[PDB]
Order: C-alpha cells, then structure tokens, then sequence
DNA sequence: TTTTAGTCACGGC
RNA sequence: GGCUUUUUUG
DNA sequence: GCCGTGACTAAAGGCAAAAAAGCC
C-alpha cells in the first residue's frame, strides 16, 4: 500500500540515507523480533518499515540509540 | 580483503612456484578409456583429481583420505574444483623472446635496447647475427652482422668478439646491461643536446629506464625461459555425442609448442648439425608466437577449420573477449523474456506479469512460504507440490507477489529510464502488459517488442527499487526538466475531441449547477459533449501562505471541459483546462501540477487524464475513410499553370535567352512555389468548416474533420504527412543529392503511375540505409562517452572557489536560439551579480537560481549571470555538490554520491540516434545601435569607418537586453552612430564580399615610391578594356633579387611626413602583395577610407569528431603571443613572422605558408589568440591560446547548435562535464623545485595536490600547461589499467602496464563493477566512504 | 520465457543462454550504466554476483530465500578469476594485495 | 572499405 | 557444448 | 644535417533475441 516515497525522502537528508536506514530497519523486524511500531496492513516488511519513517518515529539516530541501549545489556 | 590489485613481469622463479609439475608429454587423454594421460596437457599428477576425493587409481577415495597423496597413483586426494586453480610449466629447451613486448605500437625491447624493431626481427629469427660482445675489436655492441659477414670477421679477429644468434643472444645482451648507469648518460646527453625530434625519444627512454629502475622488473625477465600452462578446467576437454571429442583452440597450440620443445631437446642431444638446430628453434619461436599472440606476425596458423586458431591473447582482446563479455555484463538468475501488449486498466506503478512467468520467477520465494506453513515438509514435496499446480499454490503465489518490485527492461537501454521497477499483478495470457503512460519512456511499440523481467531479491535491493526506480519516481527526464508520463496518441486525441467547442449542439445556453451535472446531461443523451453552456465552477487557489482558498464563479465554457474540471486536483487554475488541449498544452497542465502540488497529485492526476482520454476517445468514434482527405478543387488548375510557366521556359531555353544551369533553376523555383501554393490552398480548405447556427445564419468554425484532429491536436502526424496525403508530394531528389527536375505531383489519395512511384523509391530507401547504418555509429559514440567519464561521482558539499564561466544567451545574428533564463536555470552564481545600478547585489553569491528567481531576473531584466561549472572546480578526484548545480529529475540540489558522469554520457548519447549521417546587414525589428569595443572614425563624407575587427553589432530595446548580433571586417560602413535608436527594416552596414580593399589609413595625397619599370612593375594596358593603370606583376618574371623589393606605399599627410597618429609615429607603409591592380591614377581625391586596389583571393560523425576533438583538415592559423608584427627573412619554403613583446624576449619564430590567405598585415598590432588566416578552429590551438575557459565554451556551443539544429534539447551541464574529461591531463614545462620531469605529462589532480601542498611549506611551487585529448585518448590514459584494459587496446595496455609495475586501487565505477564489490556511487556511497575513512 | 535456477556454464559457472538450454537474460553492459546512473549499488552486487556467477555466494543466497531471510553475502565472481589465471597464463603477473 | 593515429624511411636547402 | 556461416524480429 | 614530408603498419567500427545448418 506504498505508490511513492515522497514523505520518506523529505523527512531524511537525501534517498540514499533513506534507503540504508529503511534497509536496516526492515532487516531487524525480519530476521529476529522488533514488532513493527505501526500497525500492519499486510504489508510487506520494505513497506511497513517506510511508513515508520514517514511518521518521524524512526531515522539514523533512533535506531543508532536503540542498538546501543539494547546492546548495553 | 584485497586493498588494490597489482601488475608486474612474473620472474621464473615465481612462475615455478607457481606451477605444481612439469609438462612432459603431448598427450592429452588416453583416448581409449575416459582416463587422462600421465605427465601430459590434462595431467592428474600435476593438476588435480577428475573426480571430488577420488585418486586416479581408486586406492584412496572418501573424505577419510582428505589430504593423503596417494602413492599408487601419485596423486593427491581433494576436491575437484583445483583443477580451475592449480598450474604447470613448460621447461622450454631454447630461450623464447614474448611476442608482446616484442610487438607493441612502441617495442619494448627496442625502446629499452635504442634498437630498431627492424633488425631485432631480423635477429630473432635466425637470419641474422649480433654481436654480443666486441671486446676490443673493430666491431659494436649493437653491430648486427649476417652470415657471410660472421664467417669473414670470426677469422680475422678469432674469439676476441662474441656473437650469438637470436633470443639467446637477445637475453645475453640484456642481462649484460646495465640500468642505472644508461639512465645517468641518457640523463646527461639530454641536458646537452637540443633536438625536439630527439627529445621526445630521449623523454621516453629515460622514463621506461627509470620505471624499470623504480620497480623490481629486470629485462632479463622480459625473455621467457619457462613457460606457464593454463588449469585444464578452463580449456575444458568436454565429450560430445560420438567417438570424436570436443577440444579448444588452445589445446592444439599447447600440443604444438610442447611437440617442438620435445623435438628440440631430442636433436639438440645428439649433436645434429647446427643447420637444423636453427630452422628447430626458429620454428619453436614460431610456435610459441602462435600461443601467445596468433595473427599478429602474418598468415595465422589454422585448423582443419581453415580459421585462425584462438589464442591467449585473442581470448581477451575483442568483443567476444573475456572483459566485454563476462565480466562487464554477464547472464543472470531470476530473469524473463516475453512480448508486451498493452493494458489500459493498470496504475501508473503497476504491470501484467503472466502467471506461468511469476510462477517460474518466484520458485524460490514460493518454496519458503509454502514448507512455513506446513504444507509441505521437506523440499522434494514442494516441488512436487509446484509442478502440480495445485489451488493452494496460486493463493501463496498472490501473497507473495504482495510488494515484491520487478525490473522491466528493453534492450537497448539507451537511457536510465529503459530500466524500470514495476509492483507486478498476476493476470492470464503470456505477455506482459505495460502501462500505457511509461512506453514514451521505452521507446517501446506494441509491434512484437520484447522485454525482459529482474527480480531483486535481497531487502536492500527491493528498497532500492521502490525508492529510486519505480515509476512513480521516474517523471522528469535526468537530461532536462521536461516530463516523460507525456500523453500521447490516443489520450490525446479523446481530451482534444472532449474540450472543443461547437457553434451549435444539443442543449446549447443552458446553465449548469456545476460540473456534477455536466456529467448527468451528457450520459442522458440532453446535452452534447461540447455545447457552449454556463457553468458555477469552485476552483481553489493557493495564493495563501500554502493554503487552499475557495472560490466561485459562473464560467462560460463547454459540457466536455466541465466534465474534465472533475479530475483536475485541487490547485490548479480553471484557465488550464479551458483551451483546446492538444499535445503541448496538456503536457504543459502536467508540469503545472508538479510545480504547485509535488507528485502524488501528479500522478494521480495523470492516470485520471489517461482514464478519461482513453473513454472519451472510445465514445467519439474517430474514423479515417478514404472521403475525410479533402483534394483542393483550384489544386489541378494550379499545377497546369505552373505546368504553363514551364511551357515558357523551355522554349526560351530554345531561343538562347536562357542558359541550362538557370533554367534548371528556374525550374526548380517554379515547382517550389506552386508545391507552397497547393498545400496553402490544401490547409484553407481542410481547417475550416460551413455550418448554420441557432439564429439560421451560415458561420464558419474549425473543422471536425478526423485527419484534421488528429494533426492539430499532435496525436499523430504533422503537417508534412497532411500535405502528402492531399497536396502534391513535391519534389524529389536523386541519390547523389541533386533534386529531380519533374516534381510528384500526385498525393496519395489518388494513383501514382510506375515512374512517380519509381522516383519516390530514391529517398525511402536512402533512409532506410542512413537508419540501418547510424545505429551502429551511433552506439559506439555512447560507449566512448561512458568510458571516459565514468569515474566522476559528486564528493563534496561545496568547493569555495570563485572561479567560474561567463554564461550569456547565445545569438547567431539571427533571432536568439537560447534565452539566458534556460541557459542559468538551475544553477549556482560564482559570485554576486551586479545591478547596471552601481553597487546592488541583485543575488548573493554561492544562491541557487530556480524558476521563481528566475521570474524575478526576467522582469528586472538581467543581461548576463556569472555561474559556476564543473570545469572550473577544483575538487581533487570529483565534482562538489554546488558546481553542478541542481539534479534535473528530483529537482532539489544534487546530492553527494550521484554518479554524474554516466549520466551525462548517456543523455549525450541517446538523441544520437535522431541524427543523420549524410554582402548586406539588415535589421529585424525595433533596437538600438550597441557597438562593443568599436574604434570607429568619421570619414570625409561623414560616414563612420571601423577600424576595429573585434567590434560586436548590438540590437538594444527599451529593455536594455540584446536581441542581434554582426561582425564585421576591416574599414567598415555605418550609416549610424553609437547608442542611437534606430528603427527596423534598415541597411546600416554593406561592404564588397567577394573583393578585399586596400584602403587606406587617412586622408592624403598618394606617393608613388621606388616604382621600377621594365621589370618590378610595368603599365599594363589590357586589351580587354583598355586603361592604362599600374599593375604589380606576379612573381614568375622577377627573381629573388627583383622579389624581395617590397613596394611599400608610405603614408603620408599634406607635409609628406610620417602619419601624426595619437600615440605614434611609426610611418603607415602600405607593402603592396602580389597580383595587385591598382584602379585609380595619381592626383585624383581619395576620400577616407576608399580602397585603392581590389585584391582577390555533418551530424553525428560531426560530434563524433568534435568530442574526438581529431584535427581538421585544414586548420586555421592564429597568433601566438601578443605584441607588435614583424616580419624578417623570407623564401624560407613558408614565409617568417616574428612577435616582440613590450620588455619580454623574442625569440620565437614560426612559418606561415605565404601561398594561403593573410588576414593581417605588418602596420597592425595583434593580440593572442587572433585568427590570422580562415578555416575551422582547432581544439587543441584554442586550448592553447585563448585559455581552458574558452574551449570548455566553443565545444558546448558547436555540440549545442548540432543538437538545436537535428531540434533536441539536451542540457549544457552534459556537455561540460565530458569537456573535464578531455582536461584531466597537464604537460609539465619547468621542474622547479618540483619533482615533475620538464617534458613529462602527469595528471591535471596530482599536480595540483602535489603543487598545493608543498607552496604551503617553505618552498615553491612549478608551472604545468593543461592539454586536452580525445575521449578515446584520454580512456586510454587513465590511473587504472583494469578500465582501460576493458575498452580497447588491451594488450598495449597490459604491457605498458606491466613494465612500469602499475597498481590499480579501485576508485572507479567500471573497476569496481568488475570485482565484484559495491560501486563508489549512490547508496554505495556511504558504504565506501567507512571503508576509507577506517583506513 | 522464464528462469529461477537452471544449468550453468563450465568455464564461467554463468547461466546458460537461449530458450533451448533453459537459458538466463543476458546483463548486459548498457544496463550496468543504467543501474550506475541510478543510486543502484545493492542491485548491481546482486546481479554481478549472487545470481550469476559467484558460486559459494547464490548456493546460500538460495537457502536464505527458502529460510525467510533476504539476505547477501558479496563473495567474489569465479568469471574474474578466470581472468587472472588467463592473464597468469602469460608472462603477466597480476595479483590481488593484502588486506 | 574507411578512418585514424603512430612509426620508419626519404628529402631539400 | 563450444565455434562458424546464413535467415528473421525489435 | 635537421625539421618537413611520404610511405608502412596496427586498431576499430551497436545492443538483445530467436530459427536453421555444418565441424570439432
Ligand atoms: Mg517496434
Ligand atoms: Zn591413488
Ligand atoms: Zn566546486
């Protein structure tokens, strides 16, 4: 349910950086745990992870804190 | 894993470690059992095993005896796929001379030995001796010798000198020479001696000693003593069907070179006579030479075949080669291949994908869904499961075909956008259905086109796809801001046929609520589609700070627009959709969309416009029937009048009055303008239709005519095709190029006899040929274009440097081709632009200029914009973000990491296919007199004469902008002045073409001086017309004694002294050249500046050779240096000319040959870089003279008009980015305290970086002059040897490579794309950029 | 036509070509420079290696998919290999360095 | 076949 | 299962 | 005798697809 990245692209610097982060992401929801933070529409993982950066709620820095929270355990 | 790789001549030593045994034997297999031979070409010993842990013998097999060398056998047991690693070695008898190094453009061995390649053929092929050694006799080091020559001097001075004969001798003489101690001499004898001819040879062997020298490489080494065997498993032995097996070419050259080898060694044994000893190994050499290289000698040893034999080298070099073929683009997994129909039912980011195609794309994916779920354990149940098409099988099928990417693609992909990524929908059938919208894009027609189907299939290539390829992202074309979901054919015509009105129709004048009703009228059947109705239309603008506002209004306009206003989205205006809406207002609507609302209501906007254009087609029912071609009824009458006037012409052809030529012409002419006059006639009738209105009256309105709507709307068709399907086709012209006498004057419509349609045949099939041949031209170009600047990628956010080049609109003396507004669209000011109004910052420095500043340039009306360009940064490696300017197809600034050059190289590229392979100065309109740097006088008369030759005509309006643009020669006419407004239609400049005046300087009584009559100069009185005048000979009758005295005409004033001219008083003598006539006679008024003597006298191969930058044939000749004209000793085979600065020497000297045109004479002064006689220009002297800044803008101009002119619109920022690739190299003229040799070139970076670097410290600097090469040239030198050796020249290439001992670290895109990693570019950008910084 | 995973070539190891032999679409080099004009590197790496040439790189790619994962690993072409031994065989030496 | 460039041999004052 | 020569489509 | 000229030799000249053969 995703026909343009527009909304992604703006909130990140450039397509590029969106598309590591996405990546990144996507691949902690798929190969192991970490729920998605936005409710699915059965969608598949690449699209899902891209809502959650249109909605501000994931970039860079968050999931470069979150792996560093969690890996402080 | 590895940091870079690195080339260097292997020594023997190291090609023994190499190698794991020794080639024996030239038997390759038994050929009676499937076993292979012993110490033979397939050895089991030496190589490996034939089967995965299995010894030749059987004894030890399983991975028990992993490890364990079998001793039965003797060989090792271990897997299989060793046999594509391990090597061996031929221990050859004779020493072997390498064909490569030998047989280079440059030899090697005759650059590092100062021998010709002549006699070291000569030598090495055993028919002739050299001297080794000449000790202390009356022979040389180099001396060669021959047989009779040998025999004579062996007995005079016995064994005191020593010769030897061919490779032996060669490695003898070789090892025996020194290195160092060569480089000191050659150093010395360079500093001594000034030869420009022997220069460069000197340069060249001082470097490849020094290379030598530098690296570890001995010339021994360059002899080969061992020879390496190529791993079985490369030159597989496969059996085929029958007794016969299949072998390589190269298994035969291996059995030949070890057969020979194996034959020398038996006769060299057994003392044979040395007179078969040398024809053994010259034969040797032979074949060694076939192994290595086959061809290059002469005559090619064959086959059965009758062919030549594919060797080594043969087995890189070429398109069926290993680097064009395998590495650069290879066959891959998960891909399909079938015919594309058409489906106007899909969205703008979807395709038809067949369900037999997806069912064997997605095998994989469908595999792991279906044992997830439990329907089949192991994997054997789920391919049986597959196969048997099962019910449960299609619903995973659509699960998984959920948001899985595709990529469609069409060979050839001229452009980014032949690659696609599409969500596909499973439907029936097998053909892929295409949305409608993207085939512009394609270059695609549903006439039995193919395209090919990718599957990404790792998380970050699907995001990839999704966000950089899919369609929705792909609508502005990356070489300009045009759209490319452009509708096109049969939308067009049903938006056309939907807004256009009609005088009278069904239910006309009423008014409407809005437009909801207009929709329910018009399916009711109570109103027309188009009647001129009154409707309450809300449209809403965004005038606000980015906020919609309502707004009603009762519009007057047509059922069919207020139907389409229905889709429209919110923003937009109601004056878009209240035109006809042809081809170019509706592309233009779409613009307008993604100017005001982004790209969701773009593209939802677009499909609705398809959706509606393809119903409201459908429904009208447009036609083509043999009745709707209109024929003009005065047509016929009109021919037999031009038919008439011919009818005249060849009967005063009869009477003498008219020549052949003329009356070809006249001919010519007359059918031209009755051809014009049909097709006027044609398009009067065919545009306008009789119909009566509501009040009873007969009113005239735009025809409904169906081949009239689908030309004016752009549909399909242009005016050309109209003609020739109702007018008379014209004239045709021969295949030479010459036009037939005798027009076509029948249209299709009606019959074409056999002669007209024989005639027509010349032109069709001209331009199937020019279609069929360019493609080939055409595609080549691009891959030069590619290779060349492939490894520019943006690395910097911004450079800071102010340099930059002058942008102006471009005017030909005509109407202005490009208006300055496209030519800075988009880009960055290298510094503040100044308002005509002294010291106002229109825009401040280092600002991107968009459309809105743009708007805010035109109305201010701004001259001319200083911006930045790729060409003048000074980023080392790159281009920063901010010299590019701005990412046409995202329309944001360029971001870092965006491979620029490969898409320059292909928007360069694509439109080449489009192109083919085969007196007075009159004012236009309104505008004022602007002369820039004019030195005009007013003559006796009063009129103004020019003595400037750079002086500019200016056409300046109320505005201050500049419309056109003249230059003029010497002495010219003006019958204005400076900064007057004069109107149009007015002669101000005329001048005698076809004759140059020898007038004069200033007002004065003539002198005739040192006039010599009976031999210089005689009085002349031709018969012809019989004035008695005096006439300057030629120079058959004077000698050299009567030819060097030059009449020199000294003008004087009323005094007779020299001219009193401000500034100096050097006498104006005016030399008089040959075959001069003079008219007028001593005494008679001269007025000011009246002449005293009349002195007489392509397309794409075009760009191809401009980008080439090759020679012309004849080129223009140009000044050198600025200062005074001076002349000196002449009749030197050319004529001198010498140049004296103001305080600097002048010791330059150059040759013009006095047979050509002179432009310029001796009392003038001339700048640098000023045309002295006339042709075309030269890259490479341009470069030279008037600088780096001037080429970069000549090149962009001529590559520009081509384009303009063949109508495609390609972006200037393509242009100059190749243009930095032709000036990445750099000559060095002094050392300085530099390291960089006085005549050596090194790259254009490495000499800024190591220049930089070292003035910052406490030293100075060196001086370097840029040079601009071909694209093929500079490709070829380049840092890397990978991606040069993968163009073209790949064994030049290797060996220049491999003798200095090169290293490739892997900084471009094509050597990265060939081992494998990611490429320095894009999303591999970040990537690279931890890799460098962590080292 | 079509093609998941079929036979492979002998000295290359790339997919074979034609619809007879069961054959994969040809790469070829124009298409390269359209992924390189995109921001494409993820994909290039995938069609340069996983799925055409780089044996111990798309047996495991093939596991991954049926594992659920998508996943790569780069490994290294057996078609540039080739190339060194081939430039090897003469009296060539190019080589790789360390890392 | 045609184009282009690089290199060896000849030439004229 | 490699090469070559023809024929055809875009 | 040294820079200018003519003669001798090497590389290069689409992309994908199919269908036949014939050899090795
Ligand atoms: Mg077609
Ligand atoms: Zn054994
Ligand atoms: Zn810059």
């Amino acid at each position: 349910a995703r026909v343009t990245v527009q909304d992604a692209v703006e909130k990140i610097g450039n397509r590029f950086d969106l598309v590591l982060v996405a990546a990144r992401r996507a691949r902690q929801m798929q190969v192991g745990g970490k729920d998605p933070l936005v409710p699915e529409e059965n969608d598949k993982t690449t699209v899902i992870a891209l809502r959650e950066i249109e909605e501000g709620l994931i970039n860079n820095q968050i999931l470069d804190v979150r792996e560093r929270q969690e890996q402080q355990e | 894993e590895f940091d870079a790789i690195k080339i260097a001549l292997a020594s023997p030593d190291m090609i023994r470690s190499w190698s794991f045994g020794e080639v024996k034997k030239p038997e390759t297999i038994n050929y009676r059992t499937f076993k292979p031979e012993r110490d033979g070409l397939f050895c089991a010993r030496i190589f490996g095993p034939v089967k995965d842990y299995e010894c030749l013998c059987g004894k030890y097999k399983r991975l028990k005896h992993r490890g364990v060398i079998c001793e039965k056998c003797g060989v090792e047991v271990t897997q299989t796929k060793v046999r594509r690693e391990r090597m061996g070695h031929i221990e050859l008898a004779s020493p072997t001379a390498h064909i490569w190094f030998l047989k280079s453009l440059p030899s090697r061995i005759g650059l590092l030995l100062d021998m010709p390649l002549r006699d070291i053929e000569r030598v090495l092929y055993f028919e002739s001796y050299v001297v080794i050694e000449g000790g202390m006799t009356n022979l040389e080091r180099q001396q060669i010798l021959t047989e009779e020559q040998y025999l004579d001097a062996l007995e005079e001075f016995g064994d005191e000198f020593d010769a030897k004969m061919g490779a032996e001798a060669i490695q003898a003489l070789l090892k025996s020479m020194d290195l160092e101690q060569e480089c000191e001499q050659l150093r010395e004898e360079l500093n001594e001696t000034n030869s420009e001819t022997k220069r460069k040879k000197l340069t060249k062997r001082i470097k490849l000693l020094e290379a030598f020298v530098q690296s570890g490489n001995k010339p021994e080494w360059m002899i080969l003593t061992v020879l390496p065997v190529l791993p079985p498993d490369l030159r597989p032995l496969v059996p085929l069907d029958g007794g016969r097996f299949a072998t390589s070419d190269l298994n035969d050259l291996y059995r030949r070179v070890i057969n020979r080898n194996n034959r020398l060694k038996r006769l060299l044994d057994l003392a044979a006579p040395d007179i078969i000893v040398r024809n053994e190994k010259r034969m040797l050499q032979e074949a060694v030479d076939a192994l290595l290289d086959n061809g290059r000698r002469g005559r090619a040893i064959t086959g059965s075949n009758k062919r030549p034999l594919k060797s080594l080298a043969d087995m890189i070099k070429g398109k069926q080669g290993r680097f064009r073929q395998n590495l650069l683009g290879k066959r891959v997994d998960y891909s399909g291949r079938s015919v594309i129909t058409v489906g106007p039912y899909l969205r703008l980011h979807q395709c038809g994908l067949p369900k037999k195609m997806a069912l064997e794309l997605f095998k994989p994916f469908i595999y792991g869904k279906l044992e997830l779920r439990g329907l089949a354990t192991t994997i054997k149940a789920a391919k049986k499961m597959v196969e048997r098409e099962e019910a449960v099988v299609w619903d995973i099928l659509d699960e998984v075909i959920r948001e899985h990417p595709v990529l469609l693609n069409r060979a050839p992909t001229l452009h980014r956008l032949g690659i696609q990524a599409f969500e596909p929908v499973l439907i029936e059938g097998k053909a892929i259905q295409l949305h409608p919208l993207v085939c512009a894009a394609y270059n695609a027609d549903f006439d039995g086109d193919q395209m090919a189907v990718h599957v990404p299939l790792t998380l970050e290539a699907q995001l990839e796809a999704r966000a950089l390829m899919m369609s929705t992202n792909n609508i502005l074309s990356p070489a300009n801001g045009e759209p490319i979901i452009v509708p096109s054919q049969d939308v067009v015509l049903g938006l056309y046929y939907m807004t256009r009105d009609c005088v009278n129709a069904k239910g006309e004048g009423m008014v409407l609520t809005g437009p909801k009703e207009a929709e329910r009228l018009y399916r009711s059947g109570l109103a027309s589609l188009h009647a001129r109705v009154k409707v309450r239309i809300t449209e809403y603008e965004k005038d606000a700070n980015g906020e919609l506002v309502a707004k009603t209004s009762l519009k007057d306009t047509t059922v069919g627009r207020a139907i389409l206003w229905m889709i429209v989205p919110k923003g937009l205006p109601y004056s878009i959709v209240n035109q006809a809406l042809g081809k170019k207002a509706i592309s233009k609507m779409l613009n307008t969309c993604y100017r005001i609302l982004g790209l969701k209501p773009t593209v939802i906007f677009a499909d609705q416009i398809m959706y509606t254009g393809f119903a409201y087609a459908a429904r009208s029912g447009a036609s083509v029937g043999i009745d709707d071609m209109v024929i003009p009824e005065k047509k016929h009458e009109i021919i037999s009048e031009a038919e008439a006037e011919v009818a005249e012409i060849q009967e005063q052809f009869q009477s003498g009055l008219v020549t052949a030529g003329e009356r070809y012409n006249k001919v010519i002419d007359i059918w031209a303008a009755a051809n014009d006059r049909v097709s006027k006639a044609m398009m009067d009738n065919l545009q306008t239709e009789t119909v009566i209105n509501r009040d009873g009256q007969e009113e005239k309105q735009v025809s409904f005519n169906s081949i009239y709507m689908m030309a004016d709307s752009g549909a399909r068709g242009s005016a050309a095709q109209i003609r020739q399907l109702a007018g008379m086709r014209g004239l045709m012209a021969k295949p030479d190029g010459s036009i037939i006498e005798t027009p076509i004057t029948a249209n299709f419509r009606e019959g074409l006899n056999v002669l007209q349609y024989f005639i027509s045949t010349h032109g069709a099939r001209k331009g199937l040929a020019d279609t069929a041949l360019k493609t080939a031209n055409s595609g080549y170009l691009t891959r030069r274009l590619v290779d060349v600047a492939q490894d520019l990628v943006v690395t910097e956010d911004d450079c800071g440097t102010h340099e930059g080049i002058m942008m102006t609109p471009v005017i030909e003396g005509g109407d202005v081709k490009e208006p300055l507004r496209d030519r800075v669209l988009g880009r960055v000011t290298a510094e503040d632009v100044l308002k005509p109004g002294t010291a106002d910052i229109l825009v401040p420095r280092n600002t991107l200029l968009h459309e809105q500043w743009c708007d805010l340039l035109e109305e201010n009306s701004v001259d001319a914009v200083k911006v930045r360009s790729v060409v003048s940064c000074d980023t080392d490696f790159g281009v920063c973000a901010h010299c590019y300017g701005r990412d046409l197809a995202r329309g944001h600034i360029i971001n870092k990491g965006e491979a620029i050059g490969v898409i320059a190289a292909q928007s360069i590229g694509e439109p080449g296919t489009q192109l083919t392979m085969r007196s007075s100065i009159q004012v236009k309109n309104k505008g004022s007199i602007k002369l820039s740097n004019v030195k005009s006088v007013v003559n006796s008369s009063g009129k103004l004469v020019i003595t400037s030759r750079n002086t500019e005509l200016k056409l300046i309006d109320e505005f201050g902008r500049t419309k056109e643009s003249y230059k003029v020669p010497y002495g010219a006419v003006l019958a204005k002045g400076d900064g007057e407004q004069v109107a149009g239609g007015e002669t101000v400049a005329n001048w005698d073409p076809h004759t140059m005046p020898v007038i004069t300087e200033v007002s004065g009584f003539v002198r005739f001086t040192d006039m010599i009559d009976g031999q210089t100069i005689t009085r002349q009185t031709d018969e012809l017309t019989g004035l008695s005048s005096l006439v300057v000979l030629d120079s058959a009758e004077r000698t050299a004694g009567g030819k060097d005295l030059r009449p020199a005409l000294k003008i004087v004033d009323a005094q007779g002294n020299d001219v009193l001219i401000p500034g100096t008083d050097m006498p104006a003598q005016y030399f008089l050249p040959g075959k001069a006539i003079v008219q007028l006679e001593d005494g008679v008024q001269i007025s000011s500046g009246d002449t005293l003597a009349r002195i007489p006298q392509g397309g794409l191969p075009r760009v191809a050779d401009l980008f080439e930058a090759r020679r012309p044939k004849e080129p223009a000749i140009l000044a050198e240096i600025s200062g005074i004209v001076s002349f000196g000793k002449e009749t030197k085979g050319k004529r001198r000319l010498v140049i004296t600065p103001v305080d600097g020497s002048d010791p330059y000297e150059e040759m013009i040959p006095k047979w050509r045109q002179l432009n310029v004479f001796e009392g003038e002064r001339v700048e640098r870089g000023d045309v002295i006689s006339d042709g075309p220009e030269a890259p490479h002297d341009i470069l030279r003279l008037r600088g780096v800044h001037a080429v970069t803008r000549y090149i962009v101009n001529e590559v520009q008009d081509v384009y303009r002119l063949q109508g495609v619109k390609i972006n200037d920022k393509h242009i100059e980015v190749i243009v930095r690739q032709m000036l990445r190299k750099a000559t060095i003229v002094n050392a300085g305290s530099s390291d960089f040799l006085e005549g050596e070139q090194v790259e254009y970076s490495r000499v800024k970086i190591a220049n930089r670097e070292l003035e910052a410290n406490g030293k100075v600097g060196a001086t370097y002059s840029r040079d601009l090469l071909g694209i093929t040239k500079a490709s070829l030198a380049t840092e890397s040897f990978i991606s040069a050796a993968s163009f073209q020249e790949t064994t030049r290439v290797l060996t220049e490579a491999a003798v200095a001992g090169k290293r490739d670290e892997l900084r471009g895109l094509k050597e990265n794309v060939i081992v494998g990693r990611l490429i320095p570019a894009g999303t591999g950008y970040a990537y690279h950029q931890d890799r460098m910084r962590r080292r | 036509h079509a093609r998941s995973t079929g036979s492979y070539s002998l000295v290359t190891q790339q997919p074979l070509g034609g619809k007879a032999q069961f054959g994969g679409q040809r790469f070829g080099e124009m298409e390269v420079w359209a992924l390189e004009a995109y921001g494409a590197a993820y994909t290039l790496q995938e069609m340069l290696t996983v799925k055409s040439d780089d044996v111990n790189g798309r047996t495991k790619m093939y596991k991954n998919i049926v594992d659920g994962n998508h996943q790569m690993e780069p490994g290294m072409p057996e078609s540039f290999n080739v190339l060194l031994k081939e430039i090897r065989s003469l009296g060539i030496n190019i080589e790789l360095e360390d890392e």
